[PDB]
RNA sequence: CGAUGUCGGCUCAUCACAUCCUGGGGCUGAAGUAGGUCCCAAGGGUAUGGCUGUUCGCCAUUUAAAGUGGUACGCGAGCUGGGUUUAGAACGUCGUGAGACAGUUCGGUCCCUAUCUGCCGUGGGCGCUGGAGAACUGAGGGGGGCUGCUCCUAGUACGAGAGGACCGGAGUGGACGCAUCACUGGUGUUCGGGUUGUCAUGCCAAUGGCACUGCCCGGUAGCUAAAUGCGGAAGAGAUAAGUGCUGAAAGCAUCUAAGCACGAAACUUGCCCCGAGAUGAGUUCUCCCUGACCCUUUAAGGGUCCUGAAGGAACGUUGAAGACGACGACGUUGAUAGGCCGGGUGUGUAAGCGCAGCGAUGCGUUGAGCUAACCGGUACUAAUGAACCGUGAGGCUUAACCU
RNA sequence: AAUUCCUUGUCGGGUAAGUUCCGACCUGCACGAAUGGCGUAAUGAUGGCCAGGCUGUCUCCACCCGAGACUCAGUGAAAU
RNA sequence: ACACAGGUGGUCAGGUAGAGAAUACCAAGGCGCUUGAGAGAACUCGGGUGAAGGAACUAGGCAAAAUGGUGCCGUAACUUC
RNA sequence: AGGACCGAACCGACUAAUGUUGAAAAAUUAGCGGAUGACUUGUGGCUGGGGGUGAAAGGCCAAUCAAACCGGGAGAUAGCU
C-alpha cells in the first residue's frame, strides 16, 4: 500500500542500498558536485544532510558515527575540518538538487546534486 | 436535522469513571456556514449550501469567489448540501457551529474511506486461498473459476474480480456521540469513522434509528 | 482461540489429565471458543481411580485460555496454558469436586456459581 | 495534534510511580461485580512498560497458585488505583517476555541497589 | 491465447490512436543567456536562472 | 473421430421451486409443548470431522436448517491427478501359447505471453452547440434483507398431573458484510541492542562487510485480524395463501359479481452506493469576453492585422492517491516535500576517561548515546518571471411581455 | 491374503467416529508345497497403518524482503 | 543450431575455524555474468516471520517445520548371537 | 577384514517446485541413494540389421527401434482421403 512509508527502494538489496548510499555519499564529500538521476539525488539529500549536521559539532564519538557509517578516515577528515564550520551557521538544507538533461544510454532523468558551496 | 461538515482529526480513548474505556473518534466541526438556500419555487427541492475552511486569496477562483462574495462570506475549501427536513430554513450567511448535535444521541458520519489501489480478490471480496501446496502450480491466490461454461457462455454481470477497493465514500451510520465539545469545536463519537486521518466527514444526526 | 482438536489440560478433580475439544458448541459453523464458552470434549489421558476414563464423551467450560480476556478497559488477563472443568452433559453441572487453577470474574453469569465457589483466586 | 494533545492530558491521572520492567509491582484494582465495589492486589514482575501518553499500558506477571498470570494494565485506567512498587529489579531488556518459558528458580532477577 | 480470425488495418490504426506523442509545447527562455530550455532543468550552456551553475 | 480431455476434490458461483430452516395461513385422531399434512413464499441462510478415489452412504458430535436439481451429471486456455483406459511388475482365474479379465495390486512428464465476446477496475477524444468553474436533482441500476438463547409478561392461559404459550418487549451471542488502528496482538531485511566465525579500517580500544536480515531478542509508522465500533430493521404502499363485512344473480345462503376493510423475510419504497453519454445529454449559482478591415458562386462563408479573458493544461515539490492516466494539497502573497530544532516513541546505562581486580568484567559519568516513516514549529534547499491552449456578446422560426 | 466376487463378511483392538490397518473364525467364487509352501534377524530414496515431536498443510491468512509483472528509452519475436 | 544456467579426462590447490578437498570469511589471480532507468498494484516465482490451536489439510504429514556436533551415562522385543 | 557405517569428489536420479513457443529437442534450485566396489572413468580396439548386445525393459545400436540409417527396386500398392 505503501502509506506513510519513506525511503526509496531503486530496484535493489536493502545491503545494496546501504553501500552504495555509503559511495555516493563519499563522492559528495570528495567533489561538492556528482551527476546522476532523480531517485538516487533525491535519496542522496537524506543521508548527507544528516551527516553534515552531525559533523557540525568535532568530537571524538562523533567522528566515529562519522566513520561507522560512511567507513572513511578521508571524507571524514573533509567534514569537521572543511565542511563543519563551513555550514555553521546555514540551519537545515546544506545541499541542492538541480535537474538536467537524460542519459543518452536508457533515458534517465538525470539531476546535479550540490553543496551549497559554488561561490567561494 | 441536516448535519454538519468536519474533519476527521485522530482518535483516543475516554474513560468512564465506570471503568470502561470507549473507543472515541474526534470530529473537528469548524463553523459551518451557508453559503445558498434552495427552494422549490426556483430549484424543485429543499435544501441548503454549506462551507467549511479558509482558502488562500490566490486559489479560491474567479467563479468560485463571486460564489462567495453573494453570501458575503468567507472562502471555505469545499461546498456540500443538506436537505432540508421541511421546517428548518436558515439564512444566507448563518453560521452553524456545533449546537445542532447537542440533543442528538445517535450520528452517522459520511466520508471517503482508505484508497488500497488495485486489490486482489481475496482481499477485495474475501475470497479464500487455495491449496498453496500438493500440487498447486502458479495458482494460490488467483480467482479459480469465474462462470459455468457453453450455457451461460459469459461471465454474468455483477462478478465479484479484482478492481479498484476504497477510495469511496460510505457511511458508517449508528454512532453514539460520547461529548460535544462545544468551546473547543469538536464532536465526540463512540468508534471509528471511515477516512484517514484528515479527510473530511460529513456527520449528520440518525436517520434509521 | 479454544477450537476442535485443541488438547486442553483439566482444572478440577474429575480424574482427566489432558482432554481433546472435539466441537465448539453454541452456534452453528462456529469457529473458536471463548472464555466461558461450552464445549463438547473427549479425555485423551486419565488418573486410574477417576469419575471418568479414556474415551468419554462429556461436556466441557473453557476457564483459563493461552490468549486472555478482555476486561471492558482493554485490560487483558492472559493465563498460562488452555484448561477446562468437566461437565454433566445433560443436567450441566460440575461434574469435578476441587477446581484448582484460578478462574476469571466472566464465569458468573448463574449457571457457574458452582465454580466460582470452589476456584481459589479471582 | 494538538487537539488530541489536549484531550490526552486531561485524561491522564497524575500520581503514577516511575518503575521500571523489573520491578516487583504490587497492583491494586478497582474489581466490582456491580454493586459492592471492592479493592483487591495483584503482586507480580513488571514484564512490559508500553508506554505511550494516554493509552499507555504494562503488564506484569504473577506466577500463582496454579500457573502463571499475565494481564495488562491501562495504566491510566480508573480501575487501576494503586501502583505501589515492592521491591527494584535490575535486568538488561525493555521487555522481558523470555520469563513465560522460565518458571521457578530460573525465573527471579536481580536487584539495583542504587 | 490465440487469434481467432486476423485484425484489420483498420483495427491496428485505431489501437495506435493513443500512441501519439505529446510535444513540450512551451520552451522557457532564460534571463541571462536568451536560450529556449526546459522548465526547471539547466541550459544546454549549463546556466539556470542567471547563474553558471555547472561550473563548465 | 484433419480431437468436445468422461470421475471426485479445491475455488468461485448462478438459476429453478417439486421448500430443509425462518415467515404468513387452513385442517388436525391440534388441550398445552411438540408434531402430521396441504396451500402461499426463493429475501437471506442452507455443518466440522472418521473410513473410502468415491459422488453416495454409514458413523460421531452440532445446528434454526445442515433442501432437491439444472448449469458439457457448472467450473483442467483456473488448480490438483487419488480413481479410470499408455508403456513395468505380481497374485487369483481362463488358454497349449502369445496374452486376456466393468477382479486386484505397487509405480506412472496434465502444455498455451489472451486478438475478439464477456466481466472487474480506470482514463483519453468528442458531444452536451458562447465558454469555463462548482454544488445538486434524479431516470435508471447495484449492495444489504440470517438467526439462536436467556429474562420479563408468567412459571399466567390450557391441563387430573407432569409439564408448559401465542402475542408484545428488553438484553446478550454465532455466521456474514462494511469501516477503522485508540486498545489487545502480528509483521516491521529503512531503528536499537546481544552474539558466533572471519576479513578489513596499520595495531589495542572501538566499528564496518559477508555468512538466508548470519543467527536471535524487542520495536516506530504503515498495513492488518484473532482486535474494536456499526449494520440487517421500524414504518408506509400494493398483494399471495387466507380471513372477512355488506350483498344480489338464486326472496334464503355466499368473501365477489358492483363496493369496502385486513393480510408475509416475496413485489414497490424506506437504508447505503454508482449515477445527466438519462444523445430525452436536465436545474441552480457565479465568473469572463460587448476590436477593426477585404474578396465574395454575397453563404450559420473564407482570410489578415489587432487582441487572446474566466479557466485549463504543461512543468515542478509530492500525498494516508495511485499499475499507467486520473484525483487532492502547494508553487515564495509559500508549510508541498526534504533538512533542521524541540518533543514523543523505540532500544536499554554509548564513546572516551576514572576507579576496583592478575583477568574476563563490574561500578561511576548516565536510564546515557543512538532514534526510521510519527507530532508541533522554522523558508535553510527545491516548487523561476514568463510562455502554450482556449477568444472578441453567442443561429433560424415561433410565441409571450415590453417597445 | 498383492489371491475373498458376494462384502465395508463376523468378532475383538486401536478411534468421539476406522470401506484402510493389526490379531483371529473358515462359507478358500478361484491358496498350496522349486511356475516352491510357511516363518524369518538385518537391510530398503518399498507399500499400508498408528503415536510423539514439530511446524502457516490447515482454522483464515496478515506483513515484509528480492526477481518479473506496471511506466519510459533501445532492440525486437511466436503459435495463429 | 547461438557469445546457450548443460557435458568434458589429468595436475597444482595457501591462511583462520574445523575431523575434512565439507562449509564460512579472505590471499594470489580472475570477474560483476552485453540491456538499463524509475514506480513500489493485483498476481507469479525465490524466501523471512507469525497471536491462539496444532494435521482439524489431503489421495497421502506432499511440502515445510524440526532433530542435527564432540565426550560421558545409559539403551528393549527379537536374534542367524 | 568387510559387495560394513556416516559423509565430499565422482557416479546415479527417489520427491517437490520452477520450466515445459524454456537457460536447456529432460535441465536448474533445496533435499536425497551408493560412495574399496557386482564401483566409476580416460584411451584404443571388437560384436551389426532378422543381426549385435542385454543383472532382461521387447531396453540400447549417433536426439530415430516389436527390427537403425543411406541409396536403389520405385513413379511399389491404396476398392481410402
Ligand atoms: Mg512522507
Ligand atoms: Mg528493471
Ligand atoms: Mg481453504
Ligand atoms: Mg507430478
Ligand atoms: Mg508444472
Ligand atoms: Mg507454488
Ligand atoms: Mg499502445
Ligand atoms: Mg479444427
Ligand atoms: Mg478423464
Ligand atoms: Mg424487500
Ligand atoms: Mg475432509
Ligand atoms: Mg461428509
Ligand atoms: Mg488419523
Ligand atoms: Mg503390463
Ligand atoms: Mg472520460
Ligand atoms: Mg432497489
Ligand atoms: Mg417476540
Ligand atoms: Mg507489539
Ligand atoms: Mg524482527
Ligand atoms: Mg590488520
Ligand atoms: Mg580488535
Ligand atoms: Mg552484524
Ligand atoms: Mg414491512
Ligand atoms: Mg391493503
Ligand atoms: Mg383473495
Ligand atoms: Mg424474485
Ligand atoms: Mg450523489
Ligand atoms: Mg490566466
Ligand atoms: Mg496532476
Ligand atoms: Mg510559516
Ligand atoms: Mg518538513
Ligand atoms: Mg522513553
Ligand atoms: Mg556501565
Ligand atoms: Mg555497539
Ligand atoms: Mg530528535
Ligand atoms: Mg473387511
Ligand atoms: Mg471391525
Ligand atoms: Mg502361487
Ligand atoms: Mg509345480
Ligand atoms: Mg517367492
Ligand atoms: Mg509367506
Ligand atoms: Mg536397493
Ligand atoms: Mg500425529
Ligand atoms: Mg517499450
Ligand atoms: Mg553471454
Ligand atoms: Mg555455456
Ligand atoms: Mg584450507
Ligand atoms: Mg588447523
Ligand atoms: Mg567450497
Ligand atoms: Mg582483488
Ligand atoms: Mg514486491
Ligand atoms: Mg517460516
Ligand atoms: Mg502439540
Ligand atoms: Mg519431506
Ligand atoms: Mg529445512
Ligand atoms: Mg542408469
Ligand atoms: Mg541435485
Ligand atoms: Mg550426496
Ligand atoms: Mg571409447
Ligand atoms: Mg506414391
Ligand atoms: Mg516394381
Amino acid at each position: 500500500m505503501r502509506h506513510r512509508k519513506s525511503g526509496r527502494q531503486l530496484n535493489r538489496n536493502s545491503s545494496h542500498r546501504q553501500a552504495m548510499f555509503r559511495n555516493m555519499a563519499g563522492s559528495l564529500v570528495r567533489h561538492e558536485i556528482i551527476k546522476t538521476t532523480l531517485p538516487k539525488a533525491k535519496e542522496l539529500r537524506r543521508v548527507v544532510e544528516p551527516l553534515i549536521t552531525l559533523a557540525k559539532t568535532d568530537s571524538v564519538a562523533n567522528r566515529r558515527l562519522a566513520f561507522a557509517r560512511t567507513r572513511d578516515n578521508e571524507i571524514v577528515a573533509k567534514l569537521f575540518n572543511e565542511l563543519g564550520p563551513r555550514f555553521a551557521s546555514r540551519a537545515g538544507g546544506y545541499t541542492r538538487i538541480l535537474k538536467c538533461g537524460f542519459r543518452a544510454g536508457d533515458n534517465a532523468p538525470m539531476a546535479y546534486i550540490e553543496l551549497v558551496d559554488r561561490s567561494e | 436535522m441536516i448535519g454538519l461538515v468536519g474533519k476527521k482529526v485522530g482518535m483516543t480513548r475516554i474513560f468512564t469513571e465506570d471503568g470502561v474505556s470507549i473507543p472515541v473518534t474526534v470530529i473537528e466541526v469548524e463553523a459551518n456556514r451557508v453559503t445558498q438556500v434552495k427552494d422549490l419555487a426556483n430549484d424543485g427541492y429543499r435544501a441548503i449550501q454549506v462551507t467549511t475552511g479558509a482558502k488562500k486569496a490566490n486559489r479560491v477562483t474567479k467563479p468560485e469567489a463571486g460564489h462567495f462574495a453573494k453570501a458575503g462570506v468567507e472562502a471555505g475549501r469545499g461546498l456540500w448540501e443538506f436537505r432540508l427536513a421541511e421546517g428548518e430554513e436558515f439564512t444566507v450567511g448563518q453560521s452553524i457551529s456545533v449546537e445542532l448535535f447537542a440533543d442528538v444521541k445517535k450520528v452517522d458520519v459520511t466520508g471517503t474511506s482508505k484508497g488500497k489501489g488495485f486489490a486482489g480478490t481475496v482481499k477485495r471480496w474475501n475470497f479464500r486461498t487455495q491449496d498453496a501446496t500438493h500440487g498447486n502450480s502458479l495458482s494460490h491466490r488467483v480467482p479459480g473459476s469465474i462462470g459455468q461454461n457453453q450455457t451461460p457462455g459469459k461471465v454474468f454481470k455483477g462478478k465479484k474480480m479484482a478492481g479498484q477497493m476504497g477510495n469511496e465514500r460510505v457511511t458508517v451510520q449508528s454512532l453514539d456521540v460520547v461529548r460535544v465539545d462545544a468551546e473547543r469545536n469538536l464532536l465526540l463519537v463512540k468508534g471509528a469513522v471511515p477516512g484517514a486521518t484528515g479527510s473530511d466527514l460529513i456527520v449528520k444526526p440518525a436517520v434509521k434509528a | 482461540m479454544i477450537q476442535e482438536q485443541t488438547m486442553l489440560n483439566v482444572a478440577d478433580n474429575s480424574g482427566a489429565r489432558r482432554v481433546m475439544c472435539i466441537k465448539v458448541l453454541g452456534g452453528s459453523h462456529r469457529r473458536y471458543a471463548g472464555v466461558g464458552d461450552i464445549i463438547k470434549i473427549t479425555i485423551k489421558e486419565a488418573i486410574p481411580r477417576g469419575k471418568v476414563k479414556k474415551g468419554d464423551v462429556l461436556k466441557a467450560v473453557v476457564v483459563r485460555t493461552k490468549k486472555g480476556v478482555r476486561r471492558p478497559d482493554g485490560s487483558v488477563i492472559r493465563f498460562d496454558g488452555n484448561a477446562c472443568v468437566l461437565l454433566n452433559n445433560n443436567s450441566e453441572q460440575p461434574i469435578g469436586t476441587r477446581i484448582f487453577g484460578p478462574v476469571t470474574r466472566e464465569l458468573r453469569s448463574e449457571k457457574f456459581m458452582k465454580i466460582i465457589s470452589l476456584a481459589p483466586e479471582v | 495534534s494538538n487537539i488530541i494533545k489536549q484531550l490526552e492530558q486531561e485524561q491522564m491521572k497524575q500520581d503514577v510511580p516511575s518503575f521500571r520492567p523489573g520491578d516487583t509491582v504490587e497492583v491494586k484494582v478497582w474489581v466490582v461485580e456491580g454493586s459492592k465495589k471492592r479493592l483487591q492486589a495483584f503482586e507480580g514482575v513488571v514484564i512490559a512498560i508500553r508506554n505511550r501518553g494516554l493509552h499507555s499500558a504494562f503488564t506484569v506477571r504473577k506466577i500463582s497458585n496454579g500457573e502463571g498470570v499475565e494481564r495488562v494494565f491501562q495504566t491510566h485506567s480508573p480501575v487501576v488505583d494503586s501502583i505501589s512498587v515492592k521491591r527494584r529489579g535490575a535486568v538488561r531488556k525493555a521487555k522481558l517476555y523470555y520469563l513465560r518459558e522460565r518458571t521457578g528458580k530460573a525465573a527471579r532477577i536481580k536487584e539495583r541497589l542504587n | 491465447a490465440v487469434q481467432q480470425n486476423k485484425p484489420t488495418r483498420s483495427k491496428r490504426g485505431m489501437r495506435r490512436s493513443h500512441d501519439a506523442l505529446t510535444a513540450v509545447t512551451s520552451l522557457s527562455v532564460d534571463k541571462t543567456s536568451g536560450e529556449k530550455h526546459l522548465r526547471h532543468h539547466i541550459t544546454a550552456d549549463g546556466y539556470y536562472r542567471g547563474r553558471k551553475v555547472i561550473a563548465k
